[PDB]
């Protein structure tokens, strides 16, 4: 479903919402999207590093 | 395609209480001493 953190959108319903919003609200949008992207990336690296640390303690 | 009037909105993916939030913009819809210097054999030794 989600691409990275964002869910997938539909062309018809999407092309209306972005027409609704104001240039003062585009900056907030960029920053919310940064937040979600980086949060997903950190989730993934957390998984990987915890596996590697379990193997390190075992060794 | 989705770019609107010079804005590059193209690079986007296109395909208890249960509040509802709008997508695309989430909002609600040691050492022990030795004897010396310890004050004996410094007052002593009648030999």
């Amino acid at each position: 479903q989600y691409y990275r953190g964002l869910p997938l959108y539909e062309k018809n319903t999407l092309l209306e919402r972005l027409k609704q919003l104001t240039p003062n609200e585009i900056k907030e949008l960029e920053h919310l999207h940064d937040a979600v992207f980086v949060n997903t990336g950190l989730q993934n690296v957390r998984k990987v590093r915890t596996k590697k640390w379990k193997k390190y303690w075992q060794y | 395609x989705x770019x609107x009037x010079g804005r590059x909105x193209x690079x986007x993916p296109x395909x208890x209480x249960t509040x509802x939030v709008t997508x695309l913009x989430x909002x609600x819809x040691r050492x022990y001493l030795r004897f010396h210097x310890x004050x004996y054999x410094x007052x002593x030794x009648x030999x």
